[PDB]
């Protein structure tokens, strides 16, 4: 994480644990600027050790004053009924084993599927081999050229592009 | 889809059905009427009073 | 009797004599039929036990135990079919022959009329089993399972034949169990311990104590295709019952030294089930169940005083099925995904919905819900072994805890989301997957209706 | 034990603040929650359910109790200050409920 | 039914009615109702077969054995003569289990028959019951040899201790 | 409306079957259902006599 | 209690020369997805970290073992130890309970079972 | 093993034969036809015989003079009882 | 008094009918819940009857029915208990559960597996109902753990 | 069918740079402090060279943590170190190492002495000496 | 516990009462306080600690209870007077901390 | 089941952003590029997502902050989270 944005991850959560402490909707709102005052007290000064005491002593006075059972935003990294619905989870590619007379239904939809595959049937010869041209040796984060220079098909097809919905 | 039968609220405070609350309020009596017979007739304690057993003779 | 050995040996050229692929269905068809004969004259007494010939009383004994032995045969060819279809027919004719060649002795044994037909037929296996382990293994560690499976089983079962030939010429004739009507006791010496110790330790090395089980997971982890003989080797083991024919008599009155077999297996029962929790290989995970609530019988048998035999018999055939059937699940789920590593298979229960209730009813009968045989086979253990000394309630009371975390962790590992990379696992359990997995839970729970047919004489 | 008397009756107090807390944050303060709230309580398959209990609630305690063969002897002579000593606590529970709310 | 003196029970003592009151009783609108939706589909069918069953009468007899074999004969090492001397003893240990069953259920009929007193009545079963089982495990119970049941070899060798100790070594007797 | 035999196929099949297993039964078992005593009160052969 | 678990520590700026700790992993997730996206596969992936997860755990110890350090002769404090204890507990009972069964009668006479 | 055949065991035909040869032989002729056998199968371990005969014989003694559940050691003075 | 016990078991045998008739009874379609929800309604009024029969004459009952295995001496068969905790409570535990499923009937209304929800809510009531009624101490333990699995 | 050098061999020092990473990269540079070192207290055959241990503890934490998957679901290619206790363990709580529970669990232990007394309501304490008399003291009639 | 002599019949759960069980009794008031007939006491179904005083009185209470079955009230004065039998008894038994208080003090 | 469309999200986001008196409601809505209304480095980007959480209310992931340059970009992927427009 670049030294510049390191306060954000605190600046995101700072007021976050606040609101679960306050009760009235104004209480959060009334202390906004008042506790907002402390940030820009020294607004423009050194990036290094001079202002690192804005990072250094931020540790205490935060962890101190922490865990009033925060509001968890139910569907999220934690807290109730977040990951709740798995009874569907949309197992994409359920379309393999059928024994038709189970395939009579959704004929228009079976027509559409086999039309998607043609892209993934052969998109490769320039899709894969360009990744042999694109990343010279040890390349970091691995996405292709954002267009793939003419038509990406998908290119990330279809696992990320067709992936499973929520209901 | 299913139907429009009620639209949601932008915090315009949605309206009631007008048979929703009255049909309920008749069950605000059943606590306030059935509380009638508490003090009538029963007191804070219906007991009889222990008369300090003075006859140690 | 010959009602049985003769058709089941008549099976033997029902197979090769046939044509091409008709072979499997040919013998599976008949092999079921014999089960009518199995019950047929059996389940007579009852009181004053059945002996119909000089050297055979098939099973009277109230150790019926033989009906199962005739089940598991035409459960194999439904079980064993998967990857054995990939080599030649004259070899496939073999693997059905030796597999029968086992089934013929397990009818001979459990009857035996005596001690000395038991032994030579007690050691008469290991010719057919050893050949199924070494060939048709999977890994290359199999070659050592070949040895370890001997050099124990045979290692100390020779001291039988030194002892049983010592009795034959000492008191009368051992020719018959049904005459013990003269038996003198065994008081004490530095000779008689050995006698009692020679007439015993050969049996322990089969149903493991917490020592000298070092072979049991070595052979099961790596072992034939379907569990094809792994279902059979979960019959073989429990068949160490014969300790029920001896220790009832034939040195009755030494309990003096029992204690090193009590406190040694009684603290292992709380033990080896607990070394089963972190296992990363599934056919290992079940192999250590098989020690645990099997090794509880060894504290049921040594103690006298029935209400143990009420409960010790129900156990030999209790896990006789449940512990069988689990090796049948972990086989199937392995057909599709070729690692036996437990982690790898996750995110099932969406993709094979009907096989959900199959895991459950299996893993529920280690929990031993009260009504089934399992508890009514455990709660005659605890009732007598409590009277032994009150403190047994603790350890074997702990067994009833760690075993519950034990089982679930195996199911609940297969409830998760995993789509993950598998393009395999399409087959939605074609009937044999769910057919052979049945014919266990149907017959198992069923017996609880009239469960006087599984009991000892006491 | 001359402790439970201390101990239990104190628990009777919190029986007020149990209630009044989840009453006063849910049923009392200003509306606070994101917009687009669709609430509809007109629900034949619900209102049918509550109505039975609360009716079968109020009358219940007296019907069940009134009909029994009596199985024991309660003391029935209860002196002062032993009497409403539960109610005596709840009275200030509600006090300390709202004052503290 | 059964044998009366095998399963005795005290008589009925039907309770007297006490209407006393001007108010309707609903049971009389049920016992007068329920009876009429029961008897017709029920009692007619039991009468239906029980005559339908008059067409044939089978038999199964009352099986009683032949007791010559005695007890403590015969010459020690023997097989034939001591094969049977258990068949006397084994059946007569299957009996003495059940005679504890019958006498036990008779006890239950001392309770829920009454159950309010549970104490000042019955006069018999409990004060008898623990005079029964104390006549059980002694000499009729081979323990801890009960696993082998040790028939007739240990059966007497409690009862040698019940001879070679009692009545003589009792000092002085 | 009827929909009058659905409640009949529901309850009236068992009520028959269950009692046919009782009327033919209670006197079969030597000691079956254990029903308790009448708990007689001094309304039959007795005077009170108090009231005291 | 278990544990701090050090959600802040020293940093900044030293060990900013440490990079390509991601190049180690970024290579694979490129190659892994280069593996994982293909039209025709239908099968599981090697995933060596799992092969070296069990096989360096179950097997490959008694080969690696040496019976030397007396922290590997520790187990006598573990394996045999309590197994003697359970003998000490029992053998006192089954006797203390036995002596009374002879002189004096603890039980009642309505105990037939056992 | 799905060229959109349905299939159970192996191939086109006797697979279809191979299902009826397990299902039908396997159960409905054994798990049912057989299970019937032991259901009402005759008196097991001679207990049925015992209830009545351990019933009749109770009152016989109770009727005239005799006690109940003797345990008299099977007629002593049939035994010489070695002392020492 | 002859109808006294016999009506209790009605409450008991009934709730098993919602299970047996799940496998080729020619099942009622969705609104299969209603098939059960009415199968409840008549059970409560069924249990309401014997409540009054007791609060007149007393006279609690048990039943001797069916001999499970009989070992050495103690003979365990099965039974039921009509006792004072049986007469009052059981009507209550059914009376609430009479009202409870309707709520779920609205709450779970959109779940495609609803049909077998009411099954794993049904056994729960069944076997929790045999705990209160059993006088045979073992029999108390059948439903003791029968419920302890239902939680899972 | 991985051919040669499947797993750990006789460490834990066989040219530490030869292992991580020949294959099985626990460390990048052969010093990440992930070098196949952690054979702490050897002679126990346990955990030989092992492109492996003492890498830190208390959980994979299972949160956003979303390069791709990164923790317990989605299986990043190869980090695996030790596991199997990781599905029943998490991280730092708010307080630290305060046993006030043994305090409170013994908080009532103060009232053990409150057990040795009784609670008899009638009459009051009324400091006494020889007035106690639970049943009787002096003559009957 | 007045007469401490033996029991002809041994039936405990005191089916052998001293004569009738009191709470304590007598000692003087009342020397013989008198209860009800035992032959009818356990002839009906009467729980323990229903054998205390006011047995004669409470046996009538249930008499009318069984009379009007479809009714929620029989006698609220008797149940009131059931204290007037019991309250009068219990208060008469509140006197045992009065005597022992001043009797066991100085003299 | 609650109907969701792509209009309101262009409105709601336009709405409260037009509610703040710190922004004149003549200013661009769908595309301002937000770097003209980024002032300063902080107290904008994380400042603006403080309110927008108060209506929908899912988590507003961290690494999605740098997508917030384009005012059409914020509304862009909120369609992909809650399963929004076709
Ligand atoms: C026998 C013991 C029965 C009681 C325990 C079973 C509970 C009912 C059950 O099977 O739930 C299945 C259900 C299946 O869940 P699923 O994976 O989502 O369903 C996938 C498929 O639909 C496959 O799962 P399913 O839910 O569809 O189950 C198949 C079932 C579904 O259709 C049904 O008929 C329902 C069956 C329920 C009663 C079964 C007979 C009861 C007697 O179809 C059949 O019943 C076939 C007819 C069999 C008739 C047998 C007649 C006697 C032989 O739940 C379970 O897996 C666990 C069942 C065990 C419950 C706990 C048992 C201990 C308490
Ligand atoms: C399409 C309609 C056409 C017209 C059809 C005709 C009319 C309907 C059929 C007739 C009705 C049969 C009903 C059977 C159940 C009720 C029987 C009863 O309660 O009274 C006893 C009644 C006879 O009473 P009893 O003659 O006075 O008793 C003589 C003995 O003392 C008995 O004493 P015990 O010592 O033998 O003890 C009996 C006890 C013990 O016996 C056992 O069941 C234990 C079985 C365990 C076998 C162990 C070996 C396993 C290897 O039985 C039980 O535990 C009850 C189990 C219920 C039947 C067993 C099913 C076995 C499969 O039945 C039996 O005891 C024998 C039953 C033998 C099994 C029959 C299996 C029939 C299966 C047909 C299924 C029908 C399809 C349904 C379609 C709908 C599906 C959704
Ligand atoms: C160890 C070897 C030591 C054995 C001691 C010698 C055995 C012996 O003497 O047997 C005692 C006795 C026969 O000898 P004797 O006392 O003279 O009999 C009286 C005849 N009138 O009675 C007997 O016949 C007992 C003979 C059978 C004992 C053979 C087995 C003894 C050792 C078994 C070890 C158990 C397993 C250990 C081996 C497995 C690992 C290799």
């Amino acid at each position: 994480l670049t030294h510049q944005q390191k306060v954000l991850r605190l600046y995101k959560r700072a007021l976050r644990h606040l609101e679960s402490w306050c009760i009235h909707r104004d209480k959060y709102r009334y202390f906004a600027c008042l506790l907002r005052a402390r940030f820009d007290e020294h607004k423009n000064e050194k990036d290094m050790v001079k202002a690192t005491q804005l990072l250094r002593e931020a540790e205490e006075e935060f962890w101190h004053g922490q865990h009033p059972q925060p509001y968890i935003f139910p569907e999220s990294p934690g807290g109730t009924s977040y990951e709740r619905y798995e009874c569907y989870k949309v197992p994409e590619w359920c379309l393999d084993d059928w024994h038709p007379s189970e395939k009579a239904m959704y004929p228009d939809y079976f027509a559409k599927r086999e039309q998607w595959k043609k892209l993934r049937r052969e998109s490769w010869e320039r899709e894969v081999k360009q990744l042999q041209e694109e990343t010279p040796v040890g390349g970091p984060r691995t996405e292709a050229l954002p267009p793939a220079r003419k038509q990406g098909d998908l290119p990330p097809l279809w696992w990320h592009i067709v992936t499973r919905p929520r209901e | 889809g299913g139907g429009a039968h009620i639209e949601p609220r932008y915090r315009q405070f949605p309206q009631l059905t007008r048979s929703q609350v009255i049909q309920a309020e008749f069950f605000s009596a059943t606590m306030w009427f059935w509380i009638l017979w508490r003090f009538w007739h029963d007191s804070d304690a219906v007991l009889g009073h222990f008369p300090y057993p003075d006859p140690s003779q | 009797m010959l009602k049985y050995i003769i058709p089941t040996i008549m099976l033997m050229p029902l197979t090769w004599l046939s044509k091409n692929n008709m072979i499997w269905v040919n013998s599976t068809a008949h092999s079921l039929l014999i089960s009518f004969t199995s019950l047929l004259l059996m389940n007579q007494f009852g009181d004053n036990s059945l002996n119909f010939s000089l050297l055979f009383f098939s099973d009277s004994l109230s150790t019926p135990l033989l009906i199962l032995t005739m089940w598991l045969l035409p459960l194999m060819l439904m079980a064993s079919q998967h990857h054995l279809s990939k080599e030649n027919l004259t070899r496939k004719k073999l693997f059905i022959t030796m597999l029968i060649s086992l089934q013929l002795f397990l009818i001979m044994t459990f009857t035996a009329m005596e001690l000395i037909l038991f032994y030579i037929l007690f050691e008469a296996t290991l010719v057919p089993t050893l050949i199924i382990i070494t060939r048709w293994g999977n890994q290359t560690e199999r070659l050592n399972a070949g040895l370890y499976f001997l050099f124990y089983t045979l290692a100390g079962s020779l001291p039988l034949l030194v002892a049983l030939i010592y009795i034959q010429n000492t008191v009368g004739s051992l020719n018959f169990l049904m005459l013990q009507y003269w038996v003198q006791p065994v008081h004490n010496s530095w000779s008689n311990v050995f006698m009692w110790l020679a007439c015993m330790m050969a049996f322990m090395v089969k149903m493991p104590l917490y020592g000298l089980h070092l072979w049991l997971p070595k052979a099961h982890v790596e072992a034939p295709i379907a569990g094809s003989m792994v279902l059979a080797a979960v019959l073989l083991k429990l068949g160490g019952y014969g300790m029920l024919r001896i220790t009832l008599i034939l040195n009755p009155m030494t309990d003096f030294m029992a204690y090193p077999f009590i406190m040694l297996s009684l603290w292992g029962m709380i033990m080896t089930s607990s070394i089963c929790l972190r296992q990363t290989d599934l056919k290992s995970l079940i192999a250590y169940s098989s020690v645990s609530h099997m090794a509880l019988v060894i504290v049921a048998i040594l103690i006298q005083t029935p209400w143990s035999y009420m409960g010790a018999t129900a156990l030999m055939i209790a896990h006789g099925l449940t512990s069988s059937m689990l090796f049948c699940l972990a086989n199937s789920n392995y057909e599709r995904i070729h690692s036996r590593t437990m982690i790898l298979a996750r995110g099932l229960q969406t993709l094979l919905p009907l096989m959900a209730t199959w895991w459950l009813l299996a893993s529920l009968t280690n929990l031993a819900l009260p009504p089934t045989i399992n508890l009514i086979g455990e709660l005659f253990v605890v009732m007598s072994t409590f009277s032994w000394s009150n403190i047994t309630i603790i350890l074997m009371g702990v067994n009833m805890v760690i075993t519950a975390l034990y089982s679930l962790y195996m199911l609940i590992m297969t409830q998760r989301g995993k789509y993950t990379y598998h393009i395999n696992n399409i087959s939605p359990s074609f009937t044999r997957e769910n057919a052979l997995m049945s014919l266990h839970i149907l017959p198992l729970l069923l017996l609880t209706l009239n469960p006087k047919i599984i009991l000892g004489p006491l | 034990n001359a402790w439970a008397l201390l101990m239990t009756l104190i628990a009777t107090s919190f029986t007020a603040i149990y209630s009044t807390r989840i009453i006063f944050f849910a049923l009392l303060g200003q509306p606070r929650f994101p917009t687009l709230v669709n609430i509809n309580e007109n629900n034949p398959l619900l209102i049918n359910s509550i109505k039975r209990l609360l009716i079968g609630s109020l009358f219940a305690g007296y019907i069940i109790s009134n009909n029994i063969p009596p199985t024991t002897i309660p003391q029935m002579t209860m002196p002062y200050y032993l009497k409403t000593t539960a109610l005596i606590v709840t009275i200030l529970g509600f006090i300390l409920a709202l004052e503290i709310s | 039914s059964w044998d009366k003196d095998v399963y005795p029970e005290p008589p009925r003592r039907t309770p007297a009615p006490s209407p006393q009151t001007s108010l309707p009783n609903p049971i009389t609108y049920l016992t007068k109702a329920f009876d009429l939706l029961v008897d017709r589909p029920v009692t007619l069918v039991r009468e239906f077969i029980e005559r339908q069953h008059a067409k044939n009468k089978y038999y199964y007899y009352h099986r009683e054995f032949r007791r010559v074999p005695d007890i403590t004969e015969c010459q020690e090492k023997d097989v034939l003569c001591m094969f049977e001397a258990e068949m006397q003893w084994r059946r007569d240990y299957k009996v003495d289990q059940e005679i504890v069953n019958i006498i036990q259920e008779r006890l239950k009929a001392c309770q829920q028959r009454e159950g309010e007193s549970h104490r000042q009545n019955c006069a018999k079963e409990l004060e008898q019951f623990t005079q029964v089982v104390k006549a059980y495990q002694d000499r009729y119970h081979d323990l801890g040899a009960h696993y082998s049941a040790r028939k007739c070899l240990a059966k007497q060798k409690q009862r040698m201790l019940a001879e070679r100790k009692a009545a003589k070594e009792a000092a002085a007797a | 409306y009827r929909h009058s035999i659905f409640a009949f196929t529901h309850v009236l099949i068992p009520v028959w079957i269950i009692h046919y297993y009782l009327k033919y039964h209670v006197t079969t078992k030597p000691y079956t259902i254990v029903e308790k005593k009448p708990r007689i009160f001094p309304g039959d052969t007795i005077l009170e006599t108090g009231e005291v | 209690t278990t544990l701090d678990p050090a959600e802040y520590d020293i940093s900044s700026e030293t060990r900013k020369a440490q990079a390509e700790r991601l190049a180690i992993r970024s290579r694979l997730k490129r190659e892994y997805q280069l593996q994982y996206y293909d039209p025709s596969r239908r099968g599981v992936i090697e995933d060596p970290a799992l092969v070296r997860w069990t096989y360096a755990r179950s097997a490959n110890i008694y080969p690696n073992f040496r019976p030397n350090t007396k922290t590997s002769l520790l187990g006598a404090l573990f394996g045999i130890g309590p197994l003697v204890f359970w003998y000490y507990v029992f053998k006192t009972d089954r006797d203390r309970k036995e002596k009374l069964i002879q002189e004096g009668k603890l039980d009642r006479t309505f105990n037939i079972s056992y | 093993k799905n060229p959109d055949s349905h299939g159970y065991d192996k191939d086109p035909a006797v697979d279809i034969w191979n299902m009826r040869v397990v299902f039908f032989f396997g159960f409905s002729i054994v798990l049912v036809l057989g299970s019937t056998f032991v259901a009402y199968l005759p008196d097991y371990r001679m207990q049925e015989w015992a209830r009545r005969e351990a019933e009749r014989l109770v009152k016989y003694r109770e009727a005239h003079g005799l006690p109940i559940m003797e345990s008299n050691c099977f007629d002593p003075s049939k035994i010489q009882l070695p002392e020492d | 008094m002859n109808m006294f016990s016999s009506l209790s078991l009605v409450t008991l045998l009934l709730l098993t009918m919602p299970i047996m008739m799940m496998s080729f009874n020619t099942y009622k379609p969705s609104n299969y819940p209603l098939y059960v929800k009415t199968a409840i309604s008549y059970a409560f009024i069924t249990s309401m009857i014997p409540t009054m029969m007791f609060i007149h004459s007393g006279q609690e009952l048990i039943i001797s029915n069916w001999h499970w295995l009989t070992i050495q001496t103690l003979k365990l068969s099965l039974s039921f208990k009509m006792d004072y905790f049986s007469m009052m409570f059981i009507p209550v535990a059914l009376f609430v559960t009479w009202s409870i499923m309707e709520f779920s009937m609205w709450y779970m209304y959109s779940d495609p597996n609803i049909n077998k929800f009411f099954k794993y809510l049904l056994l729960f009531l069944i076997t929790m109902l045999i705990l209160v009624t059993a006088n045979n101490l073992f029999q108390l333990f059948i439903g003791w753990e029968g419920v302890g699995i239902m939680s899972f | 069918a991985s051919h040669i050098t499947k797993d750990m061999l006789p460490g834990p020092y066989p040219k530490t740079p030869e292992e991580r990473a020949a294959a099985a990269k626990k460390y990048n540079m052969r010093v990440e402090d992930y070098e196949p070192y952690p054979d702490d207290g050897t002679g126990y055959g346990d955990y030989p060279k092992l492109p492996d241990r003492s890498q830190q503890e208390r959980d994979p934490w299972y949160d956003w943590d979303h390069p791709d998957l990164r923790l317990n679901w989605g299986e990043p290619m190869h980090w695996d170190l030790d596991m199997y206790i990781r599905n029943r363990v998490d991280t730092s709580p708010t307080p630290v190492n305060w046993n006030l529970m043994c305090k409170h669990l013994f908080g009532f232990v103060a009232f053990m002495l409150f057990m040795f007394w009784v609670g008899e309501t009638y009459p009051a304490y009324q400091p006494v000496g020889p007035k106690q008399y639970p049943y009787n003291n002096l003559y009957l009639e | 516990a007045r007469r401490y002599l033996g029991d002809a019949s041994v039936e405990p759960d005191p089916l052998r009462m001293p004569t009738f069980p009191p709470d304590y009794g007598f000692p003087e008031r009342k020397e013989r306080e008198m209860v009800a007939t035992q032959q009818e006491m356990n002839d009906a179904q009467l729980v323990l600690q229903q054998r205390d005083y006011c047995a004669h009185y409470l046996i009538r209470f249930l008499k009318c209870k069984r009379d009007s079955f479809p009714n929620f009230l029989a006698c609220k004065h008797e149940r009131h007077d059931w204290d007037y039998c019991e309250h009068l008894d219990y208060v008469k038994r509140m006197k045992e901390f009065e005597r022992e208080r001043r009797l066991l003090q100085r003299k | 089941a609650p109907p969701l469309t792509l209009e309101g999200i262009k409105d709601r986001v336009l709405y409260v952003l037009k509610l703040y008196d710190k922004i004149d409601p003549e200013k661009l809505s769908v595309n301002s590029h937000f770097m003209k209304d980024l002032g300063l480095d902080s107290l904008d980007q994380v400042e603006i997502i403080m309110a927008m959480e108060d209506e929908f209310g899912f988590e507003i992931p961290d690494i999605d902050a740098e997508k917030l340059m384009c005012p059409q970009e914020i509304v862009d992927y909120i369609a992909d989270k809650k399963d929004v427009y076709e």
